[PDB]
């Protein structure tokens, strides 16, 4: 034992994640009004696993679009990215109490 | 079940901590230590050796008698842990065995059984008996060891010493203190034997 | 006597943080005869205590220790 | 500078000690004798005898050689003062 | 690249180099004297190890800072550096072993006589610059990753005892006879009397001898320090294996 | 109304800060140190078993010693406050009684009556006496008793002194020191009598 | 006028920190510290009472002989205080008074003359000197007074010392050294007439 | 063009940062207590006086010998500042006045020679040096000053030293040690000659 | 050139490297040890105290480098407060003239065995890198001042034996010499003027 | 005349709480003729004379310490 | 390899960040300017955008030089 | 280097520029009635030279009697433009201080 | 190249500094009171100005101070 691996656990790499589904969140927003565009989804625990040791998901629309072809909800996206921020801001909270511990227990202190 | 990383860090840096003390009460420094001071005192030399080269030469010597039982202790203990073969508390007490196995080749039957007797614990095996009363039982019988050595080594100093106080007095000569004159020949006779070669070989090999 | 101050002075500090975690504990199960201000004076006033008592026994803690490792 | 200036200068050191020792010793050396051989002519066999002989003329020969001994510690202390470009250079 | 990689490897390839040259400036004779604060030894460990770095092997990557065996590392380094300290040690206490016994045998601080000048010696014949050659020839030859003092090295420093013993006698045996024989000349020369005895006259006596003589070991005292220092030399080589 | 967590961690870790005050004033320790001084001081040695394995082999000393009072303090102020048994002050009463019962077996009546004297409080039975006069009084008595288990084993060591002293006279050999050639049978005596067993055995059977 | 009750815990809070320096310079604290060292020189054993104990010794000791001055300082100074019956000045200079009495009378008139000359004011009576005239004059007159009781306790240990070295001298052994022989007569010198209470005693008896 | 509050505030609040770099340069902190550290060193006692106590005297001594530079400060520099009279840098000069004043008063030429040389400045009287190279100067006069006092001092301690060492000697006792035999004497020296009150006059004369 | 956000904060940052300059740059580190060698010389074992000696040495290390403050200001600080120079010329400026100081105050055997161990080819003194004349400026000076400090040790030396001989002469062996020998070790020092006789020649051993 | 210095710039903290602690009482009494600006102005007056009063404080009694620990 | 490559590399990924950061602030400071001037080339949202970056690059350099003094800083108190 | 003019820029300046800018704009708005008032126009650039003139507008339409050649359609527009800008000149300005702060503080 | 003309010369630059500093203060609390009491030809962006370059200004002034004293502390508790 005694390493950063079995030390952090999966919260550095939840973190990086975290931040790809809100790149991936973003987009959709951006490109809400372009037609033809159509929502991307991310699987969390596939991207977990590959994080750890190392595909194209769409999203179903609740309604028809109105022509254009742009399947994105901006309603749900919205609720999306505030959700991903308070999970990447507890991970964060995780992964800076992990450093935090090592060097409390390295130091004494 | 197994201790944390943050856990297991807490255990290393404690052990560090007392790793002076794990040197003068479990290791050999203790019975080589007593040794040399009986040396430097039993020739004319007062503190002419000095307390830093005895205490380097001492540490050397015990790196080279713990040598088996520390690559015990790495092959056993650390190689497991470090490759996560084996879990932080099994490895432990892997590491801790080879010291108590060391400990008992260097006591006495009659030591342990005082200070079991003094604990007021129950126990049939000296294998199986807790370091905590091994260790004062073990450099008990390191001093009186090292007494028995020193003594040894005290006798031919003080053979040369009285031969040189006859020789003056049968002369007649009761004015010269002989000290000044059998400090040469104590060091003459130390040299051309070899001696501290000599000391090695029944300090070193004491332990086996 | 000074062995008495001492004790009284504990036994003011416990009184304080008996009354603070009676008042908190009331407060909290949902009691409607417990107002906020009072459990905000009454844990502020347990606060200073023990902060109190805490510096007060790190003083008393460095005087001993400086008293001991003097050269004799 | 090289190692056998450094010899010089210690033997130079060790050689003012013993001119320094020699003046205090040897005028309690001469009297210690001249007792020993008085009492050996006079058939007296007092070992402890010869001490205060030997610790006046001591103090006399320290009050004697004061002034000689003040001047040759603090000229030699400016010599190695003064040889100290020989280490600079 | 993950930014990981670069910045430990650099506190791995320095530090643990460091942590060798710096325990031996600590064990060392000039640079682990008590004149020296620890700031100044620490700067000069520093700085000698920024400087000494291109001539220094890439340590393996293999062993992690923050591991068990990462920590093994450092310890063995010390050890190292620590051995080749004491065999500074051992030279300059020789020397006081030889000054207190012509002091010891002159009726009688004369340790430190030689002390000093064995330090002057150590100084002079650039004895601190060899010893900073060999802890950086010891990178070469003894690489941090893989390497340490065995067995045979502990057993062969701790022989230097004998080392020293044979030495100073060596150094001081035409003395000691001298002084030996002056004072049983005085002694069986006086003997006639029995009034006369010695006691503290002979106290005087043989202290004034004694300081002559050291005159006269000091005089042929370098001859025996170049002697000495390739017999420890010798050892230090044989503790890196160059 | 027992004192509250955050008060009862308050007063366990000023305990801790007060340890080596406890052990070095209230305990064992003490008296097994002074007694092991003056036994290095009585041989030839001056500091040949060292201080840092003398004050470890005390420490173990004191604490098989003291370990029926632990054991006491365990059974009758420990497990009961852990399992919600007892109110904390009364635990801290049910702790200190065995440690005050344990000072006044090993304490002199002198003692008593000066600090009590010296206190100038009005206390009759030599049982209800408080830990700031109690304290001063059971040191003063470990130092006392030390003294003479000091001087007890002191003698024999004078009788080897002064035998080699007078036969070393007897031949004229004036010149020749005495203490170099006692020495080795100093170490003889300690050894063949099995004086490290011995005087821990006693160290240990003297606090009854 | 009265001070804020911010200013009364930022005055109190600060003699918390000058807390040890009015130990070892307005107490009994450095009296009894200098006489157990001078006690200690006296017999051979240089380290064996240990310095933590004679501290702790000490610190007991100033405990029970500045208890009527502290009652004092509790009667005249906190309870007006905690009941609110003075202000904070008025407290403050009621618990001065006592302080100050117990310094003056343990003071000497040169010593007061001494610091009252150098200090440059106009001082009629000694009962009415200015605090920072008198602490340097009070811990100069301990110090003085410490001195000369030492001496007392110095001489029955000298006798001995005197009288064993012409004892050996009378025998014709003039190697071995009088410190071994002297320091068993010196502890038993120290126990049969219980020093450890007697010297104690006369320490507290010396402040009545 | 006076100073913004602010940084007037930022000035004197850095002052009391270098204050115990004046107290131990600038000051006759230094001087005291080196003389009474000698002091120490020439008696038998070791460290009994103690370093805080040593500590405690100085800074009540230097307190009462720099009161008329303090005094003058306060009414040349303080009470123009807080009446409006002198601007900041005017009552930073008036301050700086009265304390070069004393430690030109109390230093040495040829040292001031030394400084002003290598410093490369022109100087015709002393009262034109900068404070840059003054506090250099000062200090190395003090030390100076401070060891010609501690010679003094040391030399009766001496004498007796060398007579109790003599008389031993003629009866014959080498092997007594006549630093044992020497401290009663040489304390009761030091208290029938009152040396804790002419000593500190001295130095407190000595500056005057 | 850098931005004024960060180059304001470059120099904040070596502002607190300013004791490291001193230590291993300066003649801070030649005085400090040779009062150190001369404080153990003497019996008195911290009566100079640490403080004062520091104190000494830093208005020692500021009267006799001088020189270096004097054309460190002209050419880096004057240039760049006129915006005559930019920030890296101005840096580059200040460790010419204390360059050439550094390079001066070593010995060649110290300098020709760093450029051995740093492994860089120079076919000339003086242009060698400051990376490897840094430890060999230090090194250098440790020596020098263990072999002036030594040689201020020899008559304090000289006192000791003259006194232990003398008090061996009479048969006194107990006699501890130190303290004897300690009141004359004093008044050599102060007889001779020794504070202001070492620091007269460690002024001018600079250059 | 030090003596007088201390005591009264302590006087003058004490005096500044005073009125701080008084215009406080007085407004929360419900005063009229009290403005909110006054008392703001007070307690900071306040607030910044007792903020000097304890680093000055630190200031001496990290000074007494430096001074005290010097090895003699 | 020897470990100045290693050192070498360090100092090379510690130029690189700097110009990086420097490059940014320099980009921020142009678009302000420029859109403070009056330019209509240039969108509030870019300058927006350009000062955002900036500000958060050099906070990042703010804590790698603070890690970096306070390492130094733990380096100097140590047995040595 | 390193001084205010070159860590300000000239956001330093150009906040005043948009208070006389706001000034001038507020007085032809009052004068909008006032007959024979000329409408002022403010120039940017002649300010941002004054940094490293209160010129005349001409009309779009002719007048009716009055002389006046204030039209209130563009001088809102243009006060709305300027106040826009101002506060974007004050979040320049004043982050100039902020990043400033930071560097120095290192926090 | 003399001690006290260095000394003069640091002593001039860091003189220099301090009155850049009281400079920016004076005209900072001088544009604050003019605008406070009542002058019509003060803006509040002059105002607002200046005593942000007041307030970084002795900003500077005391980080400098702590590294200096730091600095200071530093050499004089050494264990040399």
């Amino acid at each position: 034992a005694i390493s950063f691996d079995n030390a952090l656990g999966i919260h550095q790499h939840t973190v990086g994640v975290r931040e790809r589904n809100a790149e991936v969140i973003s987009t959709n927003i951006a490109q809400a009004n372009t037609p033809g565009y159509k929502a991307r989804g991310l699987d969390f625990a596939k991207e977990l696993q590959a994080a750890t040791s190392g595909d194209k998901l769409y999203r179903l629309p609740t309604q028809p679009d109105t022509g254009d072809g742009n399947t994105v909800d901006l309603d749900l996206e919205r609720n999306l990215f505030m959700q991903n921020q308070i999970r990447h801001q507890a991970s964060l909270d995780f992964l800076g109490s992990k450093f935090k511990n090592l060097t409390k227990a390295i130091k004494g202190e | 079940e197994d201790y944390s990383v943050t856990l297991q860090i807490l255990a290393l840096m404690t052990m560090l901590g007392f790793l002076p003390a794990m040197v003068i009460l479990m290791t050999s420094f203790t019975r080589i230590v007593v040794v040399m001071s009986i040396l430097r005192q039993a020739m004319g030399l007062q503190q002419t050796p000095s307390n830093q080269v005895i205490i380097g030469i001492a540490l050397f010597l015990t790196f080279f008698v713990m040598s088996p039982v520390l690559n015990e202790i790495n092959d056993k203990a650390v190689q497991p842990y470090l490759n996560e073969q084996v879990t932080a508390r099994e490895a432990f007490d892997a590491a801790q065995a080879p010291m108590k196995a060391f400990m008992l080749k260097q006591t006495r039957i009659k030591d342990l059984e005082t200070f079991v007797t003094m604990s007021g614990e129950q126990v049939d095996n000296p294998e199986d008996v807790s370091m905590a009363v091994l260790i004062p039982a073990f450099i008990t019988s390191e001093l009186k060891t090292a007494f028995q050595i020193g003594f040894m080594l005290f006798l031919p100093f003080l053979i040369i010493d009285l031969v040189v106080a006859s020789v003056l007095m049968a002369m007649g000569m009761m004015m010269l203190s002989p000290m000044i004159v059998s400090l040469p020949f104590k060091l003459m006779l130390f040299v051309l034997v070899d001696g501290w070669n000599l000391i090695l070989s029944t300090l070193a090999g004491s332990f086996a | 006597d000074f062995n008495d101050l001492l004790t009284k002075a504990i036994n003011n500090v416990n009184t304080l943080q008996k009354a603070s975690g009676d008042l908190q504990t009331r407060f909290d199960r949902g009691d409607a005869d417990v107002s906020l201000s009072d459990v905000m004076i009454a844990r502020n006033k347990s606060s200073v205590a023990f902060d109190a008592t805490v510096q007060i026994r790190n003083k008393l803690v460095e005087a001993y220790k400086d008293l001991m490792n003097m050269p004799v | 500078m090289t190692p056998e200036m450094f010899v010089e200068l210690f033997r130079e050191a060790l050689w003012m000690v013993l001119i320094m020792v020699c003046a205090i010793i040897i005028p309690s050396l001469l009297i210690g004798l001249i007792v020993a051989i008085f009492q050996a002519a006079t058939s007296i066999n007092e070992q402890t005898l010869s001490f205060l002989p030997r610790l006046i003329v001591t103090l006399l020969a320290l009050m004697l050689f004061g002034h000689w001994m003040t001047q040759m510690l603090m000229e030699y202390f400016y010599g190695l003062i003064e040889r100290l470009p020989q280490v600079l250079y | 690249e993950y930014p990981t990689s670069v910045v430990l490897d650099w506190i791995a390839n320095y530090f643990w180099p460091y942590v060798r040259i710096s325990s031996m400036l600590m064990v060392m004779t000039v640079t682990g004297a008590r004149f020296v604060s620890p700031r100044i030894r620490l700067y000069l460990g520093l700085a000698i190890t920024f400087a000494v770095m291109p001539a220094i092997p890439a340590v393996p990557q293999d062993i992690e800072l923050l591991s068990f065996r990462g920590f093994m590392t450092i310890a063995e380094q010390m050890i190292i550096g620590i051995a080749m300290g004491m065999v500074t040690q051992f030279m300059i206490q020789t020397f006081v072993l030889l000054g207190q016994i012509l002091g010891m045998q002159s009726s009688l601080l004369l340790g430190q006589l030689f002390m000093f000048l064995t330090t002057m010696f150590f100084l002079a014949t650039d004895g601190h610059l060899k010893m900073l050659q060999l802890v950086v020839f010891s990178f070469k030859t003894l690489p941090i990753g893989s390497g340490s003092l065995n067995a045979v090295d502990f057993r062969e420093m701790a022989g230097w005892l004998g080392i020293m013993f044979q030495t100073a006698l060596s150094m001081s045996l035409s003395g000691i006879i001298a002084l030996l024989t002056i004072n049983l000349s005085f002694g069986v020369m006086t003997r006639a009397a029995p009034q006369l005895n010695i006691f503290s006259l002979g106290f005087a006596f043989a202290l004034m001898v004694g300081l002559l003589l050291c005159w006269y070991i000091l005089a042929g005292l370098y001859s025996h320090y170049e002697m000495f220092w390739t017999v420890g030399e010798a050892q230090i080589c044989r503790l890196i294996r160059l």
